[PDB]
Formats: C-alpha cells, structure tokens, sequence
C-alpha cells in the first residue's frame, strides 16, 4: 500500500519544514533581493552558484549544504565543458528537482528542505529576473514576482501581495521585506543582492554599516 | 616567447611578447600570454601555445571553485602549492613534447608591510618553486638576455612607470638578441601587453602608454 | 511509518547519552578551557585535532574514538593538500555533522555521543574563540560562551550562567568550572587548555602538581 | 523498536556467559597471575599476544580463539611496521573493543565472551601492571587490582577483595587465587604468569611438578 | 527474538540427528577402532584424512561428504605448505568446529551431522590416542576413552562404560563394540582401524574373510 | 520456524511428483532395462550420460533436462581431464545429490523430479549392475534390483517384487516390466537398454519393428 | 646427469648418477634423482636440480590427493596425462632456464599378461609422450652413450640381476664418455642408486649389491 | 650540495650549503637544505632540490600524524624504519632521475648516558641504514673532501662551539674543492645555515656567529 | 663478505667478517652478518647489505608468528622449506641487482643421537637446498679460499675451541686472498663475530676469545 507510505513521508517532510525560519526573495529594479532570519554569523542560508545564479534555502543545514555543493560542482563542470555563457538557472533547477525526487522515493528519510533558484540578465542586456521553486518531492514551479518558504507562509504571502510595487528601489524593497517578515535590526538578519550592473559576478553581501544605513 | 616580471615599491608588473612560430615560419602576430588569474595574481606561461591557454583556464577555474566552496580565498602558499602540483602532473606530457613553463606574480594583502607585499615565484621542470629575492625574473627562450638587461637597468626603478619602462626595454633587448621573440611592430601597430598589480588590484595597461614607451626607446637607441 | 522509527531512535540516543558524565567547555582570556570527569588515567575524553582546533566529547568511548581518528585524518590530509593555515574548525564541524547524520539514518543503531569543536586565533592576532555543538542526529549549533554536554545539563547551565565573567583568568575560570560541575580534587578530573600565546601548537594538558596548585 | 532487539541480544549474551567457568587474573610483585578452571589439556583459555602482553578469556572456544588469532596478527603486523617497543596493551584492547562492538550490532548472533588484556613493564624498568576488561557489547574498563569473569562473579569478587595484599609472592598469590576460586589440585587448573624479570618474553606456563610444589 | 530462532534451529538439528544410525569409536592397544552400521557397500561413513588422522561421522551423507572433502583439502595444503609432520588432528578439529559454527548461524538450514576426529602416535613413538567430538553448533570437546554418536546414545554409553578395559586386543575390542551396538554379522557393519605399527599410513579397512574370522 | 517451511516445501515437492507418469528400471542378464510411459515422440525421459552410464527421470521436463545437460557436461569434462575409464556412476550420483540439496534449500521453488543412475561393467569383464536413486531433497540410496519412481509406487513395487527373476532375458524382462506398469502397445512406451556386450558405448534405443516383435 | 631404465621379464628397473655441477665446478656428490611416486611407479627427472625435487613432490602429492578423494587409484593413462600436463605447464620456465626432463617407469597390475606388465614412458619438450616398445630408454646429458651401450648389452638381460648389471654398465659408460656424469667413487664410497619394481611393489636396492657390481665391472674393464 | 654532521659531548650539530645549479649555470643562492623534523631530530636531504622539500614535509607530517593518533612519540628505531621505507619506495624515481640522499641526526632522551645521546644515521641507495660510530658523516657531491677534512680536524672538538667551527671549516674545504658547492659570500652576505640539538631541543643557529666564524677562517687561511 | 660454518662433536659454530664496500671504496667497518633466529638456529646472509637485514628480520618474525599461532615450534624441514620459499621468491630482485645468499646452521633436539645433531644447510640461486655431509660450508666472495683452508684444517677439530680456531683461521685466509673481505684490525680493535649452538642453545661468543685467537694466529704466521 504505497498510499500510506507516501502520505506518511509527505507528513514527515511537511512537519519538518513547518518548524523553521522563513526566507523571502523578491525582484527589484537592480535584480533579486534575499532576506533571511539567520542569527548565526557562521552558517549561511543564502549563497551563489555561478556568475548570475543565486541560491537560497530553508530547513536542515546539513542537507541544503550538500545540495549547494552539488550545484556548485555541476555549474563549474558545465561552464568548463562548453562556455561560461551557456549556464542557465533552469539547468540547475532541473538537476535539483531530479535529485530531490530521487531522494524522496528511494531513501529511507526524505529531505525537509525548500529550494529557490534566481537568475538575472547579463551585463549590457535587459531581461526580467527568473525565480524557481523546488519542493521536497521534486515539484518545480515558476514564480514571476516573489517566493516565500519556511514556516508559515500564508500571512507572509498576503502581506507581500499588498505592498509589492514593481520596479522599486533597494531601500524600499528592503523595507517591504522587513515589514513582511516582522508581521529586526542588524542582528538576526541576512541580506544578499544579485546586482545586474556588475561586470561579471553579480552576488554580494551587505552587512554592518551599509546594512544599518539602508535599514 | 619571453615573459618578464619585476618588483617596484608598492606592487609588481608583468609583460610579454606577441609572437608565435612553427619552426622558422611566423604563424602568430597578436598572441596574448599574460592573464589575470584573480583580483591579486597574474600568471604567464611559456612554451607550447596550446598548453598555456588550457593551463591558465584550469588554474583560474580551480581557484574560483575553491573560493565558492569555502567562502574564503586561498592563501599565497596554497596557490603556490596548487600551481606546483599542476606543473608536476605534466611531466609525461613535457617529455612527449607538451611543455609549459609558468611564472607567477602577486600581491599579498595579509603582509605586515604594504610596501614589500609584491611576490615573484618561479618554477622548474621537476616541479620545484622558489621565491625571488633579487626583484626580477624572466622565462622563455630569450630569458637570459632579458635578465642580463634587468641586472643593469634595475637601479633606475622607483615606481610603476620606471618598472614598466625597464620591462619594455628588457623585452626589446630579448627580441633584439633572439629571433623567436617579436619586437615592436610600427608598421602594423602591435605592442607588448602588460599587467600592473597594486593594493587596489590587477589592472591591464592601456596600449597608448606602451606604444609611447616603445617609441621613446626606439628613438633613444637610434 | 517513519514517525515511530525516528521517535524510537531518538529515545534510544537520548537514554544512552543521559546516563553519562558531564563535560564543560568555556572560553577565558587565554583561550578555551576543557574540564571533564574522567577517573581513568588511560582513556581520555579531551584531545586535539590540529594546531588550533580541540576535541571533546561525552558518551561511549569506542564511538567518539573513531570520530576523533577520522577528524585527525581529515585535518592532516586537508593541511597537506593546500596549507596549514587553511584548516578551520567549521570544516571539521561540518564533516562531523554529516557523518553523524549519515550514521543516524542508515545504520541500525545510532551513536550515543555529543561532540564539541573549539578553535582559537593564530599567534599575533586577536579573534574571539569559536565553539560548535554537534548532536547525535547531526544538528550543528553555534555557542558564543560555553557548551555543556553529558548527563543532566539544566542545573549545570543555570549554575554556569550566573558566575561566568568574560575575560577571566585561568585559576578563576577553573574555580567556576569545578563549582558548576560539583553542583573533586586532582583525581576524577581531566583538564586541558587551548593556549593562544603559543607559537604553533595550542593544546596542552595540566595534571599533577600544576593542577593541584591551580585548584 | 531497537529497544526490544537490544534487550534480547543482551539477555542472550548474558545467559550464554552465565553458564561458564570462571577466570581470575591478579597482579603480584612479579607481574600478573592467570588461573583458570580448564580440565582439558589440549584447549587453553590463557595465552600470550606479544613480548609483554597476555591474553585470557571465558566463554565459547571457537570465538575467543579467533579473537586471539586476530590479536596476534595485529600485534605482529604492528611490531614489524614500526618497532617491537611500540606495541602497547591499550592498542590491542581498543581493537578488541571495536571488533566486539561491530560484531554485536551487525551480526545475527552476538559473541558470548569476556576478554582481559594484561601488560607488564620492560626489563630494567619499574611500572605498575595494567589490566583491561572488554565486554560483549564493546565496553572497555580499567581495573587496577584484579579482574573476575565467567559464571557468577559477586561472591568471588567479595572473597578476593578481602585477602588481596599488594606486593605479595607467587605462592601466596596462588593460594589466594585457589581459595577464591574454590569458594582443586593439579588437575582442572591452568596457571600462567607474566614474569617481569625475563629479558624479552614474559609469558610462561607452570604445570606438573612445579605447580604441585607451589600449590 | 533470537531465542526462539536458536531454539527452533537446535530442535531441527536434534530431530535430524536423532533418526540415524549409531557410530562407536574406541581406543585399543593398536590405535583406534571404528565400527558403524552401514548396510550399503558403496557409501562409507568412515574414512581417513592424513597419515595419522581418521574421520568418522553420522547423519546426512551429502553434508559430511563435503566436510570430509574440505578436511582432506586442508590437510593436503597444510602438509605441502610446511611439512608432513606438522599436521595434527587438533588443527582439523578446530577448522571443522569453525565451519560448523559458521554454517549454523548464517545458513538457512543447519547441518544434522556429528563429527569425530582421531589421531595416533607416529612410528617408533609412544603416545596416547586423541579423540575429539564436534557438534552441529560448533562445540568441540575432548574424550579420552570413547565417542558415541548417532541415534540414542545413553544406553550405548552405559553399556560401553561397563566392559571397556584399557589396553585390550583387536578381537576383544571388536567384541565389546559389537555387543554394545547390538544392545550383526559381516553384513550391515563397517570396520576400520588406525594401526600405529605401520610405517607411514595408519588407515586400513577390514572386510570379508578377515572380518568374519575376527568376529 | 524452519519446521513449517520445510514441511511445506516437502509437501509441494510430493504433490508435484505424485501427479506424473511412472518409470521402471530393472537389471537383466544383458544389463539394465528402462521402460517409461512417454506418448510424445520428441520429448525423451531416458537418455545416456557416458559410455557405461544411463539417465532416467520423472517429473517436469525443463528441470531434469537441465540436470541431464549438467551431468553430460560434468562427465565429458572429467573424462577429458584424466581418462575415459575413470568415470563412475557414483561420481555423477553424488553431484546430482549435491545439486538437488542445494536447490531445495536456497531456491524459492524446489524441484519436483526423481532421478536414477545406472551403470554396467566394461567389455570383457563381469560385474553386477549398480543402480542409484536420488530424491528432491538430495537423499541418495542404493538399490540392488530395481527402482520405481513417478506417481504411485506401492502397487507397482508389490507387483515387481513377485515376478522378478534374476538373470532373465530381454523379452521376459520386458514382459514383466509391461505387466507391472499396466497393473500398452508400441505407442505410449519408451524402451532403452544398456547392453554390456558392446565394445565402447552401451546405450541404444529399441523402437518400431524390433519393439513390436519383442513385445 | 643420466637416468636409465630398462625392462626385464617380470618388472622394470631404474638407476641414476649422483653428481651435480655448476658449470665446470663440482658442487654435489651424493644427489638422489630417482624417487618412488607410489606403490607401483618410479620417476626420474633430469635437468635443473631444484626443479626436479619440486616436480616429484607435486606429482606424489597430486596422486595421493586423488586417491584419498576418490578412494580408487588412478589408471596408468591418467597418471601419464597428469605428468604430461605438468610438463606442458612449464614451457615458459624452461624457456627462461628452468627445464625438467622426466622419465617414468611403472608396473601395470591390470594387464592381462603378468610377464609383460612393465612400462617405460618418455616425454619431450613440447609435452608429448610415447610408450617405449624396444625395452630401454635414457635421459640426461649422457643419454646417447648409455643408449648406445644398452643397444649392444640388451641381449644378456634375463632377470632382475642381469637388468641391474646392464643398467650399472650403461651408467659407467655414460660417465666415461661425459664429464658431467659422476662415476663410481671407490675412495669415498658413493655408488649409483637403483629402484626395482615387480608384482609386489617398488623396493629400493641396497648399496651392497650395487657396490659389488661396480667393483666387478671395474675389475673386468681393467 | 654538501651537508655535514658531527657529534660533540652533549649533543649534535648539522650544517649545509646554499647553492643550487642547473648543469654549469648558477640558479640558486639562498637555498635551505636543513630542516627541523621534530623537537629532537633534524634532517638534511641532498640531490634534486624539488624532491628534498617534499621528502622533509612528508616525513614531518607522518611523524606528527602518528604522535597525534597514538598520543606518544615514536622511538628512534621507528623513525629510522619509516625513513628507510620512504627511501626504499623511491627506487624507480631515482632510476628515472629523481634521487634523494637523506641524512639524519637526533638526540635520544631515553638513553642511559646523557653525554652520549647524540646519533647520526646514514642511508644508502638500496635503502639500508647504518649508525655512525666514528662521530661524523657527510653527504652530497663534495662529501669526500669534507670527510677528509673532519678526519684531521675532529681532535679539536670539545663543545658546541668547536663542533660548529669544525663543520664550517669542512664546508669551506668542500666548497674550495668542488665547484657545485657554494662558499661564503662576503659581497652579498649569505652564509651556511646550522642547527644544534641538545638536551633542551633543536634550535637554529643565528647568522651572526656563522658569519664571525667564516670571517675568522677566511682571515686565518689568507 | 665471507661467512663460514662447521660441525664439531656436540654442536655447530658460525662466523663472519665485518667489512662492507661500495666498489673499491670502504664504507663499513663494523657490519654484523650473523644473527640468531631462534633458540637453536643461526642464519648468515651474504650479498647486498640492505637485503640481508630485511631477510633475517622477516624470517625471525615468520618463525615467531607460527610458534605463537600454533603453540608448537616448527620442525627443521619446515624451517628449511620456508627459507627456500623466501629465497625462491626473490629471483626477480636478484636479476635486478638485489641478491641474497643465505646459510643456515642449527641443532636438532629431536635427533636420536645427541652427538650428531648439528646441521648445515646451503642454498643455490634457483632456490634448491642441500644438507652438507662433509662437515663445513662457506658463502660469499671469498668462500673458495676459506673452503680450501678448511679442507686441510678440518682434521684438528675436536671440540668447540678447535672449531672456533679453525673458523677464525679460514676467515683470515679468505681475507688474505680477497680484498673485499676485512681481516682483523689491531689498530682499531675490530674482530669477527661468532655464534656457538649446542644442546643448551645459541650463545654469542665474547670478543676476548676471538681477539686472543686472532693474535695467536697472527703471531704464528709471522
């Protein structure tokens, strides 16, 4: 009776992901903005995969750490195989979905993680940012505006669907993100941005005095 | 093929020629042999043209991969060890005719003295490495003439401009004494390429300054 | 029904760790201080991993002995691969967390151990000591002040949260450690310190006359 | 439910070891004395592992015979690898504990054996003899005075804790051993001693006229 | 619950061995005498392993046939490895015990066999014959006088413990053996002797006119 | 509980063999006579293995066909290895017994077959024919006079034990065989004989006019 | 090294020399080259001294192992096949300098005629075997002289004593014509070893009879 | 390349030169060939420059790894065995042109006599080792001249200063007689490096004393 | 290198030289080549110095391992077989330049006659072994001279002292006739080492008796 087994595994994964912090990613005029509740200064829930691809997750650290390492390995191998301009976020999202789907069925314990992949345009080009969502069972979905994962999501989604204005600024988008997450000072916050005005590498972290002034 | 590197107060400088040959026939006229590996290092490989392009690409990919995985850049000793391992792993290919002779120059941001943070590292066939303490080094088929020229010209180095001028003069002497090294091309407009590394990072030198220095040297030697 | 299996495995691990001696690690002006209740003079619950990394554990000896051996092997291989200055306690803590997480699920019997990793600054540098905690299921956490593991921990934690004064001395910190553990002479005690004023290697044991005078 | 499985395996091992003869090992002025109840003249429950290490066990013969063979192989390989003076009884005890712990969990039937490792000082040196005890599940403990294993142990331990005098003689220690085991002539007895006054090899058996005169 | 599984396997082995013919081996002045109830002239329950070692068993033919073949292979390999005089019956008995112990636990069906190994002195030497008994679970025991296996053994043992006289003759020992087994002419009997007055090989069969005259 | 499993497997094998045709093999002055109820002209239940060894079976065709092929392969390899005169029916019977015993335990479904091996003397020699019987579980037995297998056997055995006269002729033995099987013309009968007056190969089939005249 | 074998009515006989050399230097004086394999066969191997001892030991072990496993001794054809396989499996070693040349003599108990049950089998380098029908054979470095001697002396063979005398004389002739074969040693007291196989089995010949025959032959040739 | 070692009452001393060459061309001027392996041992490897750096690093890593795993340092015999195994495992590389000749000097803390605890161990190509009982040893391309010098100068050794002076004089003689060994450089200021091991441990010798001794020797020989 | 062994009534004796050379240059002066394997055997290996030390160590380890595993010591035939297997397994190394020539001497405690329990076994390159029946044997580069000396001196052997004197004289003759064998060193005080095996076991001979015998022989030959 695979019905009971799949129901139990889905319940286990849902209960594992439910008791976790929330991560919010949204797109502004300069790219994508990642904000997470990370009191620890040594463990990071937001990172980069390639020159234009970003990584974000919520759940158990030892799982999405391995997922991030595998994604970085795949991106580097693919970039060296053909070219640096032939790497797209869709290829990484598909690999993540396949890996999670394989883990869910065969492995005794499923992964209690939620993944999001974001990409931006290259230098001197105009393109809308792309956001993808990958769940524990391997489902992949496309989100045009924002992705909310971790803990409860309905109130946060309803708060974000109200004050979200397209083509906003960094300070304004940060204010909306903090207000939505609150419903938090320099501490207990991790902020990263994918800047589309950079020559090659678009990922950079904002902490300390710059984060204090912006917030 | 000749690549030179020297130290000046506040940074380092590197330069190379733009000629490739197949025996006695000229086949290349605008070959680039100096690359920027990361924000504070530059690499120049001499020997077979095909091997150098792959070597620099692999080295840069490895450094970037480690940086992305660990979140912290490698130290200078780690980079030297990785380059030495890469050189040592190509002994059979070198014996079969695919030989590469790299040269490394970088700026150490963790050094206590900011005015002596420039480093030049040379490698041998067996894979050993040594840190130069005299201030200059050269590799290639005309490295002896360039080194002899720098041995006499190093007393005039004071800043970046003096170092660049000395490097261009050494390349000119090497091209004068060696037929496999290409000198300045006034008819076509091809000049050696240079890279300067300082406390702010590694920046490519524009062609205008190199052309002006080459013209001044040619006028002086006329 | 993986719910029952995971509950049973967690209960087994908790019951195994509950009936064990207590280990306390705290940071003072000179580095980190390790104090444990070890009557045996031949079996050690505190050791070193590298030039600036220390090891401490509580539980079954044949398990964390293998864990210590694996950590030493990994540290030596990594140090020889790149450099001695490229080894950090976070890399060892992540490896330990991954190993424990893999052991918990696949292996028939889980490990009834608790691990702690401590690191100090290099010579001629100023940095705050870092302490990490790894549990049986693979959870990794960051502790700024002290780590208490083994047996009951609530009364010991409440006692330590009272008299802990930052930037203390070796004798005073030893007195607080002994008082917290009591709530013990030369015998039935193991004391080790990570000294940050040493040229290369920071680990040393204090026993005999020196321990008698300090206590 | 690993609780029931581990309880059942422990009960099986305890019941197997309970119905067996008793072995007593104690330390005297000349080293360690091994006395066992072995009517058979061809099967031996006491043997040697290296120049200064002895072996003793109680239980099923085909199990600790393999354990003895593995210990001898390990000791010989280690001695040839580095040096003869780099072999210590702790290294053999740890290997035995790891092997028994691995056997207990993975293998369908656990081992109903009890192991003891004894070591003495080298020639021209003064050091207290070391005794170790290894149980079926892999627990390793340090005993300063004596080890009692096989069958019932409480009455024998209470009898030994009374007449045991430190720094005794061979005849007196043999008398205490025989009296404790009785509460036996030349037959049904196996006696071996680790003599610390020998140049290189410390193990020798005493049987026949010499055993008759001593007893 | 390994208790039930081991009880069931032991019951299976006991029931298998119970419904079988009886084999009696006893030592006389000239060596060892093997007598078995074997109506078949082509299948043999008594054989030889080496120059001074004999084999005897009771149970299922296809099992102790393989056991005999393995013993012969081991004896030949060991004799060629070092020397012909370095082969002893204890080494074969230990190998048989280990093999049976391994078969009992891992294999789905245990072996319903009983094994006995006998050895005699070399030429021009005086030594008492050695007899060993190996059971289905791998237990090895030493018997000084005689071994009885197969079917019921208590009445046969009580009959043999009465008329057994040490240092008897071939005819007298054969008479005691036949009388004990009866409580049988040329047919339905297999007789073999290990003669210690032979130069190299001690095993020979007695059948036909010689067996008729002796009986 | 291996008792239930072995009882069930034995019941399965017995029920499979019960609903099958009967094969009778008996020895006459000229060798061995094989008679079977085989209406099919293309599938044969009687065959030859070597120059003096015959094969016969009852049950499922795809099983004893593989058994016959394996026996032929073994006989050919052994004959080429040493000599043609070193191949005996006992060696093939032992191999068949071992194979069936291995199949019965490990394999999920046992084999519902019954095997018989017959051998005759060489040319210019006098020896009594040998017949062996192998059952599904691997039991091997020796039969001096005749073997009956397939379907019900008690009435056929009682009929054969009455009119069987030693040192009979081919026609008379065929008459007894047909009478015993009836309690059948050219059709629904397969007849083969091992003739001991042939130079090298003793197996030949009798069908058609010769079988009509004999019957 | 020379081993001879011949047939007489009622059995066979074998003999060999006792000398081993390393080039031109004598290193052995009491080497035994004839062994008893089983109750009715004898084997003599020529060539390298080290290989023969291992060959005879392996052959005897294999025969005894088969006898113990099956309970019935092998036939003559089976033993010949096993010996041929053993010889053929050593071709690489022979090409590398480890060469062995065996000779087999046995008594067939299954033969119809008890007076013609003696067999002599010879082997070649490739591994082939042949059964001698002339009554004698020899192997070694002096086998030609011994065979030529037996070709003339075989008419005097009537029983075991005549065969033994002819074998000793053939060995004496081979030692006379070949410096690698050792003759009788009267000063030291070393004589060739012999084995006689008959219907009762293979028995070693005592040294007294061989010494007497050698002394008689020496006196006759003086 | 030349490394010398000698025993004095209370410890040992080691020293080496600072020259590396590629055929007849000088390529190195400040090469270090003496390393501190642990608290009481020093190692000096001669031959190819690249192999020695890797050898010393591997040896130190192995010793530290064993110490950390077991909690007790290895004995002198164990260290000698490990070094011999390392040397023996490089026979193919040595045959291919990557040859290393190590020299070991250490202080035994477990010796009964504290005044005779110094040990010098030498190794051969096949991997064998020997403990020197004469008090001195040398390796390299100029080891014969240095050994001959010490054979005459060893009578003046009384303490650490005398041993250091004798070692410097032997290195000077080796450099005088061999063109591959570099002598003192008064113009540049480069002097040989030395290590002293005593009951307290191994300490590097400051350059001032070596410079003073070299100047005194040069003045005496003038 | 030369090792000698001879039999006397009641036991055996072995001895060897103390010189090692690398071509024509003397590199060793106190090398030991005779070892005690167990309570009743001694082994002496000639050839490459590095191989012998490893061979003796492996042989002793194997014998002790078997004794510990089985609880009963091996017979003489088993030890001979193990040594022969060890020798045969080194044919490729010997062909590559790592050759070892062992010599074995032991006392058989299971022999019926206690006065003839001494055994000497010699081995060849192919791996064969032979038991000496003449009473003496020698191996090495000067074994011929030593054997010729013992052939004339063996008539004076009566007990252990006579055997030791004959062995020392044979070593002296071998050193006199061969430049690779080292004779007694009166200036330095180095003498050959000897081992005596009797019914009580194998005991090393003190240096005083060997020195006295060497001085007496030198005085007699003067």
């Amino acid at each position: 009776s695979p019905e009971q087994a799949m129901r139990e595994r889905s319940e286990l994964a849902r209960k594992g992901i439910a008791r976790a912090k929330s991560v919010v990613a949204l797109a502004y005029a300069g790219g994508v903005l990642f904000v997470a509740e990370n009191p620890s200064r040594s463990l990071q829930k937001i990172s980069e995969l390639y020159d234009r691809v970003g990584f974000a997750a919520a759940g158990k650290f030892n799982e999405f750490d391995n997922l991030r390492r595998g994604g970085i390995q795949f991106a580097d191998t693919r970039g060296y195989a053909y070219d640096r301009r032939d790497v797209t976020g869709r290829q990484l999202a598909n690999v993540y979905a396949q890996t999670l789907g394989t883990i869910f069925t065969e492995q005794a314990k499923p992964y209690e993680v939620e993944l999001c992949v974001a990409e931006v345009a290259h230098y001197g080009e105009t393109k809308r940012p792309e956001l993808y969502r990958i769940t524990y069972d391997g489902s992949i979905a496309d989100e045009p505006h924002f992705v909310v994962m971790g803990g409860t999501t309905e109130p946060i989604a309803n708060a974000l669907k109200e004050s979200y204005a397209e083509n906003a600024s960094l300070t304004d988008a940060l204010r909306i993100a903090v207000a939505a997450l609150r419903a938090l000072g320099v501490a207990s916050l991790e902020v990263a941005v994918l800047d589309a005005n950079r020559p090659r590498r678009a990922f950079r972290r904002i902490t300390g005095s710059a984060l204090q002034a912006l917030l | 093929t000749t690549i030179v590197a020297l130290k000046y107060p506040g940074g380092v400088v590197m330069a190379g020629d733009r000629r490739s040959t197949q025996g006695n026939m000229i086949s290349g006229r605008d070959v680039r042999k100096v690359y920027i590996t990361d924000d504070y290092t530059a690499t120049g490989i001499a020997g077979t043209a095909a091997v150098a392009v792959e070597f620099a690409r692999l080295y840069a990919v490895e450094l970037e991969h480690y940086e992305k995985l660990e979140g912290v850049p490698l130290t200078f000793a780690g980079k030297i060890n990785r380059l030495a391992i890469m050189v040592r792993g190509n002994l059979a290919a070198a014996m079969q005719g695919l030989l590469a002779l790299p040269l490394l120059a970088g700026y150490d941001i963790h050094a206590s003295d900011p005015q002596s943070a420039g480093r030049i590292v040379s490698f041998d066939a067996a894979g050993g490495w040594n840190i130069e303490e005299e201030g200059y080094q050269a590799v290639g088929s005309g490295s002896l003439f360039a080194k002899s020229s720098m041995k006499k010209l190093y007393s005039q180095v004071t800043d970046g401009d003096s170092g660049l001028r000395v490097a261009v003069e050494a390349l000119y002497d090497a091209a004068d004494d060696d037929s496999a090294t290409g000198g300045p091309d006034l008819v076509r407009g091809i000049f050696p390429t240079a890279v300067i590394i300082d406390a702010d990072g590694a920046v490519d030198v524009p062609e205008s300054r190199i052309a002006e220095l080459a013209r001044a040297i040619i006028e002086s030697r006329s």
